């Protein structure tokens, strides 16, 4: 997977077996590391208008 | 997040501006509609002190000051039954639920204390029994009915509002 | 703010009326020296009811007041000729 | 300033207008505006293709437009509705709808006309100064309760009267203003006085 | 392919607004009945029937 979004250090625990999580609209949520098992948060940034 | 997508958009014309003026449109007359429906009063009435309204037990409706929010036990009820991807932006409301609640307390002292002369003039007090005898001589009967059974009204009114309330917090 | 982030103006510990709506409670105003302010709106002025088991306010005197209501009826009567208007 | 609602109606469809102009003048994909210029320095069908997306681009245009119209009709005619209903029952007769016709006790009104709309003149009745009293539910003369017929039962601190509820003129209370309904037992708040009798 | 593609969330979003205007049709006739009945009976005493 790809995109653009701020990454933070998400703690919902994932299963030994599975790698990236979604929502409920079908949108990129959360995603392992490959390198370490660590669980990270995709999320958008800012954006509204003036 | 495309450059050339735009640059093919462009030539359509003006759509997005239509529906950005229809969405605000929208969400003006969303807060038009409850600034007309609940903000009808001028001044904010205030509960008395400690009351004795004839008999009747305004316990339920009044304003629960225990909880810093100002709503009653049966607007806690129908508050706790009731339950940023693509350009989607929630508008938060102009009024808060603090200040829908102040403007219901206000009515319901109004209605309470004055009674129906506080959406005309000023307000004028009078005691609760002589206007639930007004409002009696109002519906035909005469006002004697009312002051021999005040008891029995009080009574009556005070167990509609115990079933109102075990009928709110029962089912929804 | 409640609906993000307001930058330009100042805020203020009082509560006028809301002349410039903002959102979630917070209205702006032009006041003095002179600058652009934020407050709190507030929804009255506090007048408590001076009631007892017996008490009764009549008033003495009158005054007549006239209003004005206006309200739209109609529009203009428009007509497009579609062949016209798609082809030249 | 104060005449706004009626003006929003004819800014609203000057914008519809100027709107639908200006999409008259896009391509919406093609290789020019005109038409003419398209089917002149082309071949038959590509020029022919190149109208009909323009031909789709205005149709697109007119049935937004015809919806923008009927969806403004709608709220036109409800305004309408109820401009009619509130000068049937405001002029016509006396309204006891509280802040219908008026913000008070409604007297009458005056209609005037005005460029696609209506104004009314509503002549209100507003209370003034008040004055504070003590008031009691009857009145106990010879064992029965006396209760008032039309007004209430007001005491200016010595002696008790009887006025109407919108009005200060105190009377002396006599068998002509209160009538004799049960005794002096069940009232609670019965006060004692002398009822006069002509 | 992008043209096929604005086309069509052209028509999607155009929908969701008629949708939504419709809605609040709807909404602003309820909101003018609510204060009607708001004005018409707590700040007095009505003589209409049910
Ligand atoms: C992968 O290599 C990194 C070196 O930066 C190391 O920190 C990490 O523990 C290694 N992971 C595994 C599963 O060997
Ligand atoms: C009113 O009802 C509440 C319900 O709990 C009760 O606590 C209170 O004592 C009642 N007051 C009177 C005057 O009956
Ligand atoms: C009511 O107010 C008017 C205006 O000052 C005054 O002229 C009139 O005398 C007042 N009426 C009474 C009964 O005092
Ligand atoms: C109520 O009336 C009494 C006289 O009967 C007066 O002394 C008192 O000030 C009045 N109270 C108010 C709040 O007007
Ligand atoms: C009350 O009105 C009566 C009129 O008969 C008058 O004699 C009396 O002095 C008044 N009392 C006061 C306290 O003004
Ligand atoms: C409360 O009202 C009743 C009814 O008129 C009256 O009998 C009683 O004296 C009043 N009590 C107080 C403390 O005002
Ligand atoms: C009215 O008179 C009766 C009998 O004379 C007496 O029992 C009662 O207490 C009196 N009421 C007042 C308020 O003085």
């Amino acid at each position: 997977l790809t995109g653009t979004g701020v990454l933070t250090e998400s703690n919902k625990k994932f299963l030994p077996f599975q790698q990236f999580g979604r929502d409920i609209a079908d949108t990129t949520d959360a995603v392992r590391d490959p390198q370490t098992l660590e669980i990270l948060d995709i999320t958008p940034c800012s954006f509204g208008g003036v | 997040d495309s450059t050339e997508c735009s640059n093919l958009l462009l030539q359509y014309g003006s759509f997005c501006t239509q529906l950005n003026r229809a969405l605000t449109g929208i969400a003006v007359e969303q807060d038009k509609n409850t600034q007309e429906v609940f903000a009808q009063v001028k001044q904010i009435y205030k509960t008395p002190p400690i009351k004795d309204f004839g008999g009747f037990n305004f316990s339920q409706i009044l304003p629960d000051p225990s909880k810093p929010s100002k709503r009653s036990f049966i607007e806690d009820l129908l508050f706790n039954k009731v339950t940023k991807f693509n350009g989607l932006t929630v508008l938060p409301p102009l009024l808060t639920d603090e200040m829908i609640a102040q403007y219901t307390s206000a009515l319901l002292a109004g209605t309470i204390t004055s009674g129906w002369t506080f959406g005309a003039g000023a307000a004028l007090q009078i005691p609760f029994a002589m206007q639930m005898a007004y409002r009696f001589n109002g519906i035909g009967v005469t006002q004697n009915v009312l002051y021999e059974n005040q008891k029995l009204i009080a009574n009556q009114f005070n167990s509609a509002i115990g079933k109102i309330q075990d009928s709110l917090s029962s089912t929804a | 703010t409640r609906a993000g982030c307001l930058i330009g103006a100042e805020h203020v510990n009082n509560s006028y009326e809301c002349d410039i709506p903002i959102g979630a409670g917070i209205c702006a105003s032009y006041q003095t020296s002179q600058s652009i302010i934020a407050y709190t709106m507030s929804l009255g002025a506090e007048n408590s009811v001076a009631y007892s088991n017996n008490s009764i306010a009549i008033p003495t005197n009158f005054t007549i007041s006239v209003t004005t209501e206006i309200l739209p009826v109609s529009m203009t009567k428009t007509s497009v000729d579609c062949t016209m208007y798609i082809c030249g | 300033s104060a005449l706004g609602k009626l003006q929003d109606v004819v800014n609203q469809n000057a914008q519809a207008l100027n709107t639908l102009v200006k999409q008259l003048s896009s391509n919406f994909g093609a290789i020019s505006s005109v038409l003419n210029d398209i089917l002149s320095r082309l071949d038959p069908p590509e020029a022919e293709v190149q109208i009909d997306r323009l031909i789709t681009g205005r149709l697109q245009s007119l049935q937004t437009y015809v919806t923008q119209q009927l969806i403004r009709a709608a709220e036109i005619r409800a305004s309408a509705n109820l401009a009619a209903t509130k000068m049937s029952e405001c002029v016509l007769g006396q309204s006891k709808r509280v802040d219908f016709c008026g913000k008070g006790y409604h007297l009458m009104s005056f209609p005037q006309s005005a460029p696609h709309g209506v104004v009314f003149l509503h002549v209100t009745y507003v209370p003034a100064q008040e004055k504070n009293f003590t008031t009691a539910p009857a009145i106990c003369h010879d064992g029965k309760a006396h209760f008032p017929r039309e007004g209430v039962f007001v005491s200016n601190g010595t002696h008790w009267f009887v006025t109407q509820r919108n009005f200060y003129e105190p009377q002396i209370i006599t068998t002509d203003n209160t009538f004799v309904s049960g005794n002096c037992d069940v009232v609670i708040g019965i006060v004692n006085n002398t009822v006069y009798d002509p």
